[PDB]
């Protein structure tokens, strides 16, 4: 019945004013990419930074099991695009946000599916 | 001059042909530091420039390519170099990395332990090493050829690098091995490459391009390291980050280089010529299987 809730702990730590996790691995890239959230190679656009995925994953970085029956990681081995305005805290960003299953953009930071 | 717009500088061939005595390395620009793009780590910049340089050589790039990266961890607990290699290499390339100390990685598999514990069933198309022990930076002691992980690397190349494959192995003034330089003469071509971002350091990557499995040149590695230091001592390299700002042509082209299984008796001069041009890899195409030897002890009494 007991399980450590790392996500809640980090969210609460941030709201308490804690310094975000550092040393997320930012990649050099053209910044002319598609802007999709999680990609096999860096795809940042002009308003994003691209990071190595593992280094932006709370569970990878904290050395804890992934919250998934199979313990799979959505980020490891891929690249994550983070809005430049949020690139001070890539782990918080990936933890708090959701990828659109249709267009591959971050909900609220690229996904335009709910338009028209 | 225009070197500042390159990713770095390779040892000029005439320096390779000297017979210098080993001297202390004294770099003019020692303590200079390149201004890195905002938020970019040195090791991302360094590996990016290494890969930009490797793009100019005749690397074999087969389907189902296999790459192994030693010394991939950092005191930060992440793997910036692995992340750059995975960006560079074609999507789907099998990437394995390793370090003495634990770290989180984007590689397909990671082994934690001394490199000497690492065994692989398969051969590799590219071996990258950034292994380094900063203790070797003792200027009060004689600068002799080092063993340790270099002994492992030499054996690993000879046993597990596919013919046609390549290596990039980090050295410094004090972190070097004579047999590794001797082994550079078993490739179609070789150099010592200095990144422009880290040009204030005696670091270089010893690059062996297209492995032939036999001596093509006889190299005395004690003399060659002295030649390398002489080059560095007399050729200041301007620190530069310029190449980091143009990544449009960064990805390694997937050439689909042919892979063949061949017995020693079948490696004729025509095969050797194909290997030397980056047009052939010789190895099996079976499953990639790796392991790390673990020493077991029970300290209870
Ligand atoms: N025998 C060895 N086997 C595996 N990894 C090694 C060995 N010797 C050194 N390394 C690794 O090489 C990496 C070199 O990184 P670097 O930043 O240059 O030096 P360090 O991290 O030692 O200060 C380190 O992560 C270190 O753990
Ligand atoms: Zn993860
Ligand atoms: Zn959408």
């Amino acid at each position: 019945a007991f399980a450590v809730d790392a996500a809640k702990a980090y969210k609460d730590y941030l709201a308490s004013g804690g310094q975000p996790i550092t040393n997320c691995v930012k990649m050099l890239c053209t910044h002319t990419g598609t802007g999709q959230a999680i990609t096999v190679t860096p795809e940042a656009n002009m308003d994003q930074e691209s990071f190595g995925g593992a280094s932006c994953c709370l569970y990878c970085r904290c050395h804890i099991d992934h919250p998934n029956p199979k313990g799979f990681c959505d980020l490891k081995g891929k690249y994550v695009q983070i809005p430049t305005t949020c690139a001070n805290d890539p782990v918080g960003f990936t933890l708090k946000n959701t990828v659109c299953t249709v267009c591959g953009m971050w909900k609220g930071y690229g996904c335009s599916c709910d338009q028209l | 001059s225009s070197q500042a717009w390159q990713p770095g500088v390779a040892m000029p061939n005439l320096y390779k042909m000297q017979r210098m005595l080993l001297e202390k390395c004294d770099l003019q620009n020692y303590g200079d530091s390149a201004t890195l793009p905002k938020g970019i780590m040195m090791n991302v910049a360094k590996y990016t420039q290494l890969c930009q340089y490797l793009n100019t050589l005749t690397l074999a790039v087969p389907y189902n390519m296999r790459v192994i990266h030693f010394g991939a961890g950092s005191d930060k607990g992440v793997a910036p170099g692995t992340a750059v290699l995975r960006q560079w290499l074609p999507t789907g390339t099998l990437l394995v990395d390793s370090d003495l100390n634990d770290f989180v990685s984007d590689a397909d598999s990671t082994l934690i332990g001394d490199c000497a514990t690492v065994h692989t069933a398969n051969k590799w198309d590219l071996i990258i090493s950034d292994m380094y022990d900063p203790k070797t930076k003792n200027v009060t002691k004689e600068n002799d050829s080092k063993e340790g992980f270099f002994t492992y690397i030499c054996g690993f190349i000879q046993q597990k690098l596919a013919l046609g494959g390549s290596v990039a192995i980090k050295i410094t003034e004090h972190s070097w091995n004579a047999d590794l330089y001797k082994l550079m003469g078993h490739f179609a071509w070789w150099t010592a490459f200095v990144t422009n971002v880290n040009a204030s350091s005696s670091e270089a990557f010893l690059i062996g391009c297209n492995y032939l499995g036999k001596p093509r040149e006889q190299i005395d590695g004690y003399v060659m390291h002295a030649n390398y230091i002489f080059w560095r001592n007399t050729n200041p390299i301007q620190l530069s980050s310029y190449s980091l700002f143009d990544m449009s042509k960064f990805p390694l082209k997937l050439r689909g280089t042919a892979v063949m299984s061949l017995k020693e008796g079948q490696i004729n001069d025509m095969i050797l010529s194909l290997l030397s041009k980056g047009r052939l890899i010789i190895r099996e195409n079976n499953r990639v299987v790796i392991s790390s030897d673990v020493l077991v002890n029970n300290e209870n009494l």
